[PDB]
């Protein structure tokens, strides 16, 4: 809760994880493998600050694009949209 | 970094 800016940014993913949600309407591992995608790697950068910093982290873009890039097989459009917020992969 | 967990806490709204 800090002073924010540009709400592209936010609202661009937003209405991007709605493409997802609605195109894998049927598809609750989709939606949730995808999430647990990205909060994989979010998850590894607290892991090494609880470590007290000897620690590697076991994610990057590259994990979260690998995942998700399985998750959009007939789909490679919403693909193209998420590289748009991490180009590590 | 907010990318990521800023797209991820969009689900959590969108899905309601």
């Amino acid at each position: 809760s800090l002073q924010n800016n540009q709400p592209v940014e936010f609202n661009h993913a937003i209405n991007y994880v709605n493409k997802i949600k609605n195109r894998f309407q049927g598809q609750p591992d989709i939606y949730k493998a995808f999430l647990e995608i990205l909060h994989t790697y979010q998850k590894e950068q607290r892991n090494a600050k609880e470590a007290g910093g000897n620690y590697t982290p076991a994610l990057t873009e590259q994990e979260v694009y690998a995942q998700v890039a399985r998750l959009f097989k007939n789909q490679e459009d919403l693909l193209s949209e998420f590289g748009q917020f991490l180009p590590d992969a | 970094r907010m990318n990521i967990q800023m797209l991820l806490e969009a689900a959590d709204y969108l899905e309601r």
